[PDB]
């Protein structure tokens, strides 16, 4: 079966410039490479048909050339929502198979986390839970990091943390950290604070609630 | 327009026919030559109401949308105008098409009855490609 | 226009068969050949087959004949069945056209004993904008969707990606709007789980004293 090879795994460009994609052929594919978009896992959507050829409705910008093992997407004028998976595929053999992708993110302005925390609900209290949730939305870079304290005290067990993709509107970052005890280990302590440490920041971002209080 | 061998030869490998389906060059470059006589404006007319388009004779009955056939189904969702272009890449994308069918290269009666079983490559000798 | 929809269960039991529906609007399953493809949770893609206009399959290889694609011209669908399943095949599964131009939205299977759970849904309510947001809590399998006063709350909105821990999804939703709209106007959390039926909708309310 025929192995694409896509180079490189990563591009990060600003909007307004231009990058190239590589695709190459384990042997001779002729023409019959076509080149697909996707976010996450949304439906892909094709960009190219056979190496070169314009597909109704995708912009010039996007322009396919190369031939038997070598291929290029090239992407002039990048604009936001170009972020995404980048996938070739070839159709000169049965089975028809796909490279590994190549990742694309837009270049944005460093931008800070708005911070967030929550109190357990009620009704998780009720059936004997507690989970203590902080947002960190809309940042740049994507590296980051939080810390929990319970009265000063740092905590590592019992935190699951989730990111999101590149936004489509903004290009920024966004995560959520929780903290899950039972009621008991939570009526315990009183001070619950989420500490996020980024590029931009000047000082640790220091969000908290006291269980005490309304 | 009527292609020369060669001239086709050099087409169809730019457009990836070469071992498309397991089919080599010589195969494709015969299909034309029995079908069409490597002219792009031919058509021809069938008891059923249907007509076969172009260089590789793709007919309106599964193939592609003229508007006069019955039980039309347009497989390669174009209309059969674009099949008698000079320009081959809407033939050869609809060729790729019909030959991954089960089917394969069956799909040309002239191909099958003249090309089947003689030496195909000799329809690509001369053309160094 | 065309449209394609796959449809069908979400969850298999390990060495069982994988049943997916793809529905075709606005046009024949005469009119075009017809593919599986589906994605790894790591973005790998595989070519799973196609069915052509005579009815002749082509299935990949790496699948070692597990793999059936049928139509039914009179309901406009085609199939895929997918036998002896593992956790190895716990992927995205997409119904496309072989042009490539009509793909459906594709739908998450997971392989595994494991039994279906519902979500628990919890409001999250804060102590010139205002963050609130949605937990849910203790659901298998994926996938839940959340929305915002039923779709026409959108921009604001970070649903984030579920975390597995011991055989059960969390997920959380943030929402941002105006300090002028909430609490003076309603914002509730729509949340769906298809594997276990259930929609439940929260309302935000600010904290009781």
């Amino acid at each position: 079966d025929i192995v694409l090879t896509q180079s490189p795994a990563t591009l990060s460009v600003t909007p307004g410039n231009s990058v190239s994609l590589s695709c190459r052929a384990s042997q001779s594919i002729g023409n019959n490479l076509h080149w697909y978009q996707q976010k996450s896992h949304e439906s892909p959507r094709l960009l190219i048909k056979y190496a070169s050829q314009s597909i109704s409705g995708i912009p010039s910008r996007f322009s396919g050339s190369g031939s038997g093992t070598d291929f290029t997407l090239s992407i002039n004028s990048v604009e936001t929502e170009d972020f995404g998976m980048y996938f070739c595929q070839q159709s000169n053999s049965w089975p028809y198979t796909f490279g590994g992708g190549t990742k694309l993110e837009i270049k944005r302005a460093d931008a800070a986390p708005t911070v967030s925390i929550f109190p357990p609900s009620s009704e998780q209290l009720t059936s004997g839970g507690a989970s203590v949730v902080c947002f960190l939305n809309n940042f740049y870079p994507k590296d980051i990091n939080v810390k929990w304290k319970i009265d000063g005290s740092e905590r590592q067990n019992g935190v699951l943390n989730s990111w999101t993709d590149q936004d489509s509107k903004d290009s920024t970052y966004s995560m959520s950290s929780t903290l899950t005890l039972t009621k008991d280990e939570y009526e315990r302590h009183n001070s619950y604070t989420c500490e996020a440490t980024h590029k931009t920041s000047t000082s640790p971002i220091v969000k908290s609630f006291n269980r005490n209080e309304c | 327009k009527v292609f020369g061998r060669c001239e086709l030869a050099a087409a169809m490998k730019r457009h990836g026919l070469d071992n498309y389906q397991g089919y080599s060059l010589g195969n494709w470059v015969c299909a034309a030559k029995f079908e069409s006589n490597f002219n792009t404006q031919a058509t021809n007319r069938n008891t059923d109401g249907s007509t076969d388009y172009g260089i590789l004779q793709i007919n309106s009955r599964w193939w592609c949308n003229d508007g006069r056939t019955p039980g039309s189904e347009n497989l390669c969702n174009i209309p059969c105008s674009a099949l008698l272009s000079s320009d081959i890449t809407a033939s050869v994308n609809c060729a790729k098409k019909i030959v991954s069918d089960g089917n394969g290269m069956n799909a040309w009666v002239a191909w099958r009855n003249r090309c089947k079983g003689t030496d195909v490559q000799a329809w690509i000798r001369g053309c160094r490609l | 226009d065309v449209q394609l929809q796959e449809s069908g269960p979400s969850l298999v039991k390990p060495s069982q068969t994988l049943s997916l529906t793809c529905s075709v609007t606005g046009d024949s399953i005469t009119s075009d050949y017809w593919s599986w493809i589906r994605k790894f949770p790591g973005n790998r893609l595989e070519y799973m087959g196609y069915v052509s206009y005579s009815g002749s399959t082509y299935y990949n290889p790496s699948l070692k004949s597990r793999i059936s694609i049928t139509r039914d011209t009179s309901k406009n669908q085609y199939y895929l069945d997918l036998n002896s399943v593992t956790t190895e095949d716990t992927a995205t599964y997409y119904c496309a056209n072989w042009d490539g131009d009509y793909w459906g939205q594709g739908t998450l299977v997971t392989v595994s004993a494991a039994k279906t759970t519902p979500p628990s849904v919890y409001p999250l309510a804060p102590g010139s904008m205002v963050t609130l947001g949605c937990l849910v809590k203790g659901y298998f399998p994926e996938p839940v969707t959340v929305t915002w006063n039923s779709g026409s709350l959108s921009s604001g909105v970070h649903t984030f990606p579920a975390v597995l821990q011991s055989d059960l999804y969390t997920l959380s939703s943030s929402v941002t709007v105006p300090s002028s709209t909430w609490p003076s106007q309603t914002v509730t959390c729509n949340v769906a789980h298809p594997a276990s039926s259930t929609k439940v909708d929260k309302k935000i309310v600010p904290r009781d004293c």
